[PDB]
């Protein structure tokens, strides 16, 4: 989501 | 002047690793549940609506990595300060990060807004078909400061062992986003932009909670005030030493997934459909790891503050164990219930099983190179967590995939072996830093 990392990880 | 989270942090490292990680893994997971919801609502909107989201993906991930990265530096800096029994320093990192959130946040808004309409045209957007792309990105950038402020507030809390109230923020934000998504998109009939207003409005509420916590209630361990503010050149270097390489790291993990699809597009379109879906399923197992990594940083920082390596090594080594046994269950499930997992993500079923039986096996090796990068940020050396991420995803994961492609099984064979070596390199380098600390 937002907090934290990246993520997504979805489309 | 000592909260519960501080006593966890300043206590048994094994107890600290677990009781901080669980609410983090929860928080990280509940927000992933949102991405699946917003993922299925937007899908039905049509082909034209998904084209605005996918174009607004780099700018979102770009300002998520920044906000989160700044929060990691905040979390690590406060954790190290509290470990050294330095309240005056810990209180002063909290204020320093709050000003940085204002600077970083608003700058993202005022820099990107006038450049968002050229971004689409540069990519080759029509002007009417992707006229939603500017409208979607306009709403998000209008709260790009709130995103950062939320992350910092979250970083401040998990930096003092307050992962419980940090979890609350992750749940309240994802929950409101979840309930406002169908109302804004469908009921109010705003379409794709309604999903942006849902995300915007939900983050406003989270900040209201965050602000109420550390500005109004002030029931947090640290003291936040400007009355005798001392602009530090050292605290600024501290937060950025972890923060800036953290931002690049979170980008590099996804900026390499593009090259993996390129090696899937070259070996074509039917292969990319298999790779992308199999990747999305397997990458779900990273969410529990991320919580452990967030907890590892907090505890290896407090141990670095207390200046004892035996605690720093224990927490970091315990972190790998739990993350190993968590992935052990996850991998087995995906491999055993592969056709069942495929059915839900495929509405190429055969080629997906061939991936979900071999590809997810690299999830077991991951925690070694991940907890190391976590504690690397814990001690304050983010530049090493960055170069280990560059080595893993971009150098090994991609490099092996190209070495095997020059069929489709060579793609998963490259990712696994590449991540297998990186875990071996990462664990050894993590061990070397420990011995270097024991000799210091
Ligand atoms: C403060 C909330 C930030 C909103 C960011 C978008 C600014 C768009 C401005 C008007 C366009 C009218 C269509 C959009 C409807 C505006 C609803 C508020
Ligand atoms: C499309 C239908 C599904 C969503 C229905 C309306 C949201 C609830 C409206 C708020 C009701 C307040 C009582
Ligand atoms: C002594 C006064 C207390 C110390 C203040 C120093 C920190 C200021 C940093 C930005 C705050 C911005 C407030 C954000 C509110 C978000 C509401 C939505």
């Amino acid at each position: 989501x937002v907090y934290s990392a990246v993520c997504a990880a979805a489309a | 002047k000592t909260t519960k989270g501080v006593q966890l942090l300043r206590g048994d490292p094994k107890k600290a690793i677990v009781r901080l990680s669980i609410p983090m893994m929860i928080g990280m997971s509940v927000q992933t549940l949102y991405n699946l919801a917003d993922g299925i609502w937007v899908s039905g909107l049509g082909p034209e609506s998904l084209a605005a989201v996918g174009l607004f993906f780099p700018v979102f991930m770009g300002i998520i990595a920044l906000a989160a990265g700044l929060g990691v530096g905040t979390s690590s800096a406060i954790a190290r300060r509290i470990g050294a029994r330095d309240k005056e320093g810990a209180d002063n990192v909290a204020v320093h990060s709050l000003i940085l959130s204002l600077i970083l946040g608003v700058t993202i808004t005022i820099t990107m807004l006038p450049a968002i309409d050229s971004l689409f045209r540069s990519m080759g957007a029509k002007g009417e078909a992707v006229e939603l792309a500017i409208e979607y990105a306009r709403v998000l950038l209008a709260g790009a400061f709130i995103i950062v402020f939320n992350n910092v507030g979250n970083g401040i809390l998990r930096g003092e062992g307050d992962a419980n109230r940090a979890m609350l923020a992750m749940v309240l934000g994802s929950g409101l986003n979840i309930v406002l998504d169908p109302i804004f998109i469908y009921t109010l009939g705003f379409g794709v932009v309604g999903a942006a207003y849902a995300t915007l409005l939900s983050m406003v509420v989270t900040s209201l909670f965050i602000a109420y916590w550390l500005f109004v209630k002030r029931d947090t361990y640290v003291d936040i005030t400007l009355r005798d503010f001392s602009p530090s050149r050292e605290i600024l270097k501290d937060i950025l030493r972890v923060g800036l390489p953290s931002s690049l790291s979170q980008l590099s993990m996804s900026i390499a997934m593009f090259f993996l699809n390129s090696v899937a597009i070259t070996a074509g379109e039917n292969g990319v459909a298999v790779f992308t879906s199999a990747w999305r399923i397997t990458m779900l197992g990273i969410v529990p790891i991320l919580g452990m990594a967030a907890a590892t940083t907090s505890v290896t920082g407090a141990a670095y503050g207390e200046r004892n390596v035996e605690k720093l090594e224990t927490a970091y080594l315990y972190a790998i164990k739990i993350a190993f046994m968590i992935e052990l269950a996850v991998v087995a499930f995906i491999m055993l219930f592969a056709p069942q997992v495929a059915y839900l993500f495929t509405y190429i079923k055969g080629d997906l099983i061939s991936a979900l039986r071999t590809l997810p096996v690299f999830l077991v090796l991951t925690p070694f190179g991940m907890m190391t990068s976590a504690m690397f940020q814990g001690i304050g050396e983010g530049e090493k967590s960055l170069i280990l991420t560059i080595f893993r995803t971009l150098v090994m994961q991609v490099g092996f995939a190209y070495i095997f492609v020059h069929g489709l099984r060579g793609v998963w064979i490259g990712i696994v072996i590449g991540n297998m070596v990186a875990a071996i390199v990462g664990f050894l380098w993590g061990r070397m830093r420990i011995s270097a600390l024991k000799k210091t």
